[PDB]
């Protein structure tokens, strides 16, 4: 089984490449 | 388990990512 949490990091890890690109926006 | 730290690291770190930003704004 594709374990929950592994949907769960996943979708964590977008998140965090979506906010370090807002920081390198930021400062641009 | 592997997975459940990974879980905790990936929110520890997004944690500090939005600490910077609101930082930042």
């Amino acid at each position: 089984e594709i374990d929950a949490l592994e949907f769960e990091n996943d979708a964590l890890e977008q998140k965090i490449a979506a906010l370090k690109q807002k920081i390198a926006s930021l400062k641009q | 388990r592997r997975l459940k730290q990974k879980n905790a690291r990936l929110k520890q770190e997004i944690a500090a990512l939005e600490y910077e930003i609101a930082a930042l704004e």
